[PDB]
C-alpha cells in the first residue's frame, strides 16, 4: 500500500538518522586498553575516550589525532587519512545527507505534483549509506596506527547505514510505482 | 586450538564486516541504477532488464561466490557497478585464497573438524530454504482456500 | 628402503576420506533439496509444464556444476532456491580453495614405508577421463540398440 | 626508521606496472578485434541486425568479464571469434593465476625504506568500489535529467 | 634461466601433450554420443541438441579454460563426458595453479620477461583469427560474384 | 506406475529405518585401541565400546565422553560438541523423522485423498537425511578431537542416508503425478 | 560430396594403421643411454634397444621388463603396469581396432544396404584412439621407473591416434548423413 | 553523421601516425644511469642513449645491442630476442601500418564507390596497434635482460597505440554503416 510505503520509509528514515546522530554524538564507539590523563580499561567514541574502572574513572580526555612522534619520513597519505579521521568528515556527511533525505520526503509529501523529490530522497539515503561504509573503513584503518571491542555506538552507525540503505531502496520503489501509476494514466 | 569456523581465519572479522556492507551496497546501487529512470520501463509495465533488487543482490552474490549467472547487466551504469564489483571480487578471493594456502602450510591432509563448520552452515542453509519454501506454500494454499470460499 | 611414489589416485590425499565421503553426501543432500525447493509446489506446475527445470536429474547436473566451479544452463529462481544455491556455494569456495591449496606437494610426496610434475603424478586422472569416456559410449551404445530394438517392435 | 605499512594501492604490488599497462592495451586490443571478427562481414548481418551481438561495448564487457574470471550472456560463435576467445582465455588463465599466486604476500610486506589479513591491507579496494558506486549514480543520473531535458524539449 | 615460455614449467611437456590428446579425444567422444542418434534428430533434419564436433569443441575448451559457455549437454552420455572431463580439468589446473605458487616462492614483483611469452601466443591468436575471418570473408564475396554473373 | 512407486518408496522407507536404527543400536563403528576395563584391539560404537581377542573379549564398557581430569572449562564450543555426541541427538533424530516419514506413507496410503501426506512424507524424508549427515560428522569430529577403521554400523548408517534420500525424491515425485493427475482431471471435466 | 568424403575416410583410415603398424614393428620409440650388451647412446623402441655409437653400434638387445631388482616392498600396481607395458596390450588393442574399423568400412562399402556397419566403424575407431591414449600414458608411465627425447615411432603411434580419431568422427558423418537421407526420403 | 565520423577518424589517423614517428624518433624512451663515451643521468630512446647534466651533457652514443664480449652464441632464442629489438621492425612496422591506414582512408574518400577500402583501413590500423603492443613488449625485456623512468616517447607510443586501435574501431563502424546503407537502398530500389 502507498500508505504502508510512506510509513515505513518515513520511520526508517527517523530512526536512522536518530541512530547516526547517537552513533556521531557519544563516546561508546571502540573499548581499549589506555590513559585518560594527559593504562586501564577505556571506551572512546570519536572526540574523546574515558576510563571505566581505577582511580581515574569516569575521566574523559580529547583524543590527539596528531601524535607527537618523531615524524620523519612520513608519507601524506597517512597525515590526510589521520585529517580525515580527524575532521570525521564522512560520517558528518552522512548525518546531512540523511538529514536532507528526511526533508525531501517531508517535503514530497506537501508537493505530492512533483516527484523527482522521491528519487532526490532516495539519491541522499542511498549515498549516506555509502557515506557510513566509507567513515567506517576510516576509522577502523585509522585505528591500526593487544584486544579492542566496539561498542553500540560503532554498531549503531552500521544499523543506521543498513536502515538508510533500505529507506533509499523503498523510496526508489515509490518514485517507480509513482512513474508507473503515471504512465498507466497516460495510456488509457 | 582452530574452532570449527577456523576457515574464516585468513581474513579479519572486520574485513567480513565491511564486504557484507559492501555487498549490501553494490546490490542496492544496481537496482538504483537498473530501475530509477522511468525512460528503461516501456508498455502493467515491463521493465528493460530484470535487475530488480532480488536480482540484483543475486547477482552481486554469484560474482563474489565465482559461480556466474543467467543475467548480466547492459546499461553503462549497471555495467560499471558490475565491472567494479568483479574487481573487488577478483582481489578479496585472491587474497583469502592466497592466506588460506598460507595458514595451511605452517603435507598433512586436512582433517573433517577443519571444515565441520562450513558443513554446519551447508545443513543451516538447506533448512532455512526448506522452511521458507513450505511457509510460501502454506501461504498460497490458504489463499486459495480462502479465494475458493 | 626404496622410497614409496605416489599411488595412481593421488589426487584425493590433500583431504581424508572423511571429508570425501562427507562431500559426497552433502552433494547428494543439497542436490535433493534443491530439486525439492523448486518442483515440489503445484502452484510452480502451469499436459502441464513446470514454471523452472530443476527435476532431479537437472539438480544433480547443477550441483556437480557448481562443485567443479564450471556453471551450467540453468540457475535458481524462486528465493528458497536461491538460498540453497547460495549456500552450496559458500560450501564449494571454502572446500575447493582448502582443497587445491596444496594439491601440488601432494601429488609428489615420497614416503618410506622444486620440480616440474610429470605424467606418473596424473596418469591417474588420465585413466579415470578415458574410462569416463568409454562408459559414456557404452551407455550410448545400449540407448541406441534398445530404441532400434522397440522402434522395429512397435513397426512389427 | 620506522617500517612502512603497504599502500592504499599495494593490490596492484604482485605484479610490475610495465605489466600492468601491457594488460590494459591487450584488453583493449583483444576487444577490438573480436568486435572487427564479429561485425565487419555484411554477411553477418541480416532495418538489419546482426547475427551476433558483438558489438564494440559488448566485447568490452566480454573481455572484461573474462579477464574477471566471470563470464558474460553472450559467446562468440564463429570460428575466428573462438580463435580470439580462446587465446584470450589461455591468456588469461596465465596472468591471473601468476597475479594471484602471492597477493596475500605483497598487500603485507613491510620495507625499511602467518598472519591475518586486516582491514588497512584492503581499504584501497574498499575506496575504489565506493567511488566506481558513485560514478556509476553520477552517470545513471546525468542519463535521466538529459533524457527529461530532451523529451520536455521534445513535448514542447 | 627460465625462457619465455617459463610459465609452462610447473608441468612436463609429456603432461602437456596428454592434454591435447585428451581434449581431443572427449570432444571427439561428446560430438559422437550428441549427434550418432538418429533418435536425437527431428524435422533438412535439425538436432534435439547444439552439440556437432565444432560446438564440442569449443565446450571442452571453455570448461578447461574456467570460463564456462552458452551451452550444457543434457544428455547421460554427454553429462558423462561432461562431468569426467570436469573432473580431469579441475584436477589439472588446480595442480598447475599449486605448482605455479611454488615455483613463484622459489616478495618480488612479477616482471614483463615472464610474461613475455603469453602476450606473444595472444598476439599470434589474435593474427590468426585475423587471418580466417578476411579468407573467409573473401570467399563469400568470391561466392556472391560468381552466382550474380 | 503408481503402485510400483508406492512398492519401491515403501520398501526403500523401511529399508532405511531399518538399517539406521541397527546402525544407532549396534557398537561396530569404529576399530581402535583401547580399554573395556573401569591396549588391545577393540571395537566402539555409540554407547559403548568392546574389545576383540585377548583374555577380555566380549567385555563391553560404557564410553566415558568427558576424558581426563580437572574439569577443564574454558570455551562453551568444545562442551557443546561434547554434549551433542554423548546425546547422540542427529541419528536418533534421523531415526525418528524416518518413522515419521513411514508413517506418513502409511496414512497417505489409507486415506488416499489428502496429498499433503505424500510431501510432509518427503520432506521427513529428507530432514532425516540431513540429520543424518549432521551426526555423521559430529561423530567423526569428535572422534579426532594409532589406525583405525570403520565398521558395518557405519556403513550401515550411510546406506541409510542414501536411500533416505531416494525415498524422498520418490515421494516428492508421487505428490508432483498427483497434483498433475488432479489437475488433468479438473481440465478435463471443466 | 558423399564420394570425397568416404575416399578421405577410407584414406584416413589406411593411413593411421600403417602409421600405427610401422610405429608398433619399430624400435625408435625412445633415445637414452644405455648400454646395448647383456652406456653410449641407445635407440629403444617397444621390444628391444640397440646402440648407435660405439664399437657395439648395431647391435639391439631385448627389452627387459621384469629386472632383477631386490624386490621388496614392491606393490602390486608396479607389478601390473610392467605387465601391461610389456604385454603392450593397448598399442596391439589399437592396431587391431583400427583393422576391424577398416574391415567395417570395406564392408559397408560391399554392403550399402546396411547403415550400422558405418557407425561400427567408427566406435572402432575412437576406440582406437582411447586406446592410443592409455597405451603411451601406460608407456611413459613405466617409463619413469638424465636426458631422454623420443624418436619417430612415437610420433608416428600419436599421429596415428589423431587421424584415427578424425576418421571416426568422419564415419560418425557419414552415418548421420546416411540417415538423414533416409529420413527425408519417408518423409517425402 | 558520415562526415563529421569521416573528419574525427582523419584526425585520429594523422594523430596516430604522428606520435608514433615522433616516439620511434625521439630518444626519451628511459631515463637511466649510462655513459655517452666510446656514470650519470642519461636518456635512451631506441638507437642512441645522451647523457643530460655534467660536462658531457648533451654527447649522444649509438646504443650496442650486443654487450659484453666472447660472443656467447649459446642460445639461439637471446639472439633472436637482440635483433628482433636491434632492428626495431615492430614500431617501424606499426608506423608503415599506420601509413597504410591513412592512404587506405584518403583513397576511399576520393573514390567513394569502393567499400572495401575502408575495411582495409580499419584492419591496418588494428594490425597496427598489435604491432605496437609486440614492439613495447620486446623492448621491455630487452630492457630487463639503479631505478629508471620512462620518458614521454613512450607515453607517445602508447597514446599512438590508442588512438591508432580507436581509429579503427571507427573505421569498421564507417564500414558497417556503409553496408547498412547499400542494403536498404536495395531493399527499397527492389
Ligand atoms: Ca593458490
Ligand atoms: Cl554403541
Ligand atoms: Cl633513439
Amino acid at each position: 500500500d502507498r500508505g504502508v510505503q510512506m510509513l515505513l520509509t518515513t520511520v526508517g528514515a527517523f530512526a536512522a538518522f536518530s541512530l547516526m546522530t547517537i552513533a556521531v554524538g557519544t563516546d561508546y564507539w571502540l573499548y581499549s586498553r589506555g590513559v585518560c590523563k594527559t593504562e586501564v580499561m577505556t571506551h572512546s567514541g570519536l572526540w574523546r575516550t574515558c576510563c571505566l574502572e581505577g582511580n581515574f574513572k569516569g575521566l574523559c580526555k580529547q583524543i590527539d589525532h596528531f601524535p607527537e612522534d618523531a615524524d620523519y619520513e612520513a608519507d601524506t597519505a597517512e597525515y590526510f587519512l589521520r585529517a580525515v579521521r580527524a575532521s570525521s568528515i564522512f560520517p558528518i556527511l552522512s548525518v546531512i545527507l540523511l538529514f536532507m533525505g528526511g526533508l525531501c520526503i517531508a517535503a514530497s509529501e506537501f508537493y505530492k505534483t512533483r516527484h523527482n523529490i522521491i528519487l532526490s530522497a532516495g539519491i541522499f539515503f542511498v549515498s549516506a549509506g555509502l557515506s557510513n561504509i566509507i567513515g567506517i573503513i576510516v576509522y577502523i584503518s585509522a585505528n591500526a596506527g593487544n584486544s579492542y571491542s566496539y561498542g553500540w555506538s560503532f554498531y549503531f552507525g552500521a544499523l543506521s547505514f543498513i536502515i538508510a540503505e533500505m529507506v533509499g531502496v523503498l523510496a526508489v520503489h515509490m518514485f517507480i510505482d509513482r512513474h508507473k501509476q503515471l504512465r498507466a494514466t497516460a495510456r488509457a | 586450538k582452530p574452532g570449527v569456523f577456523s576457515f574464516l581465519d585468513p581474513l579479519a572479522y572486520e574485513i567480513w564486516m565491511c564486504i557484507v556492507f559492501a555487498y549490501i551496497g553494490v546490490s542496492v546501487v544496481l537496482f538504483l541504477v537498473s530501475r530509477f529512470s522511468p525512460y528503461e520501463w516501456h508498455t502493467s509495465s515491463e521493465s528493460t532488464n530484470e535487475f530488480g533488487i532480488f536480482n540484483s543482490l543475486w547477482f552481486s552474490l554469484g560474482a563474489f561466490m565465482q559461480q556466474g549467472c543467467d543475467i548480466s547487466p547492459r546499461s553503462l551504469s549497471g555495467r560499471i557497478v558490475g565491472g567494479v564489483w568483479w574487481f573487488f571480487t577478483l582481489i578479496i578471493i585472491s587474497s583469502y585464497t592466497a592466506n588460506l594456502a598460507a595458514f595451511l602450510t605452517v603435507t598433512s591432509a586436512l582433517s573433517l573438524s577443519n571444515v565441520a563448520g562450513v558443513f554446519y552452515i551447508l545443513v543451516g542453509g538447506l533448512g532455512l530454504a526448506m522452511l521458507v519454501a513450505l511457509i510460501e506454500f502454506c501461504y498460497k494454499s490458504r489463499a486459495e482456500a480462502k479465494r475458493m470460499k
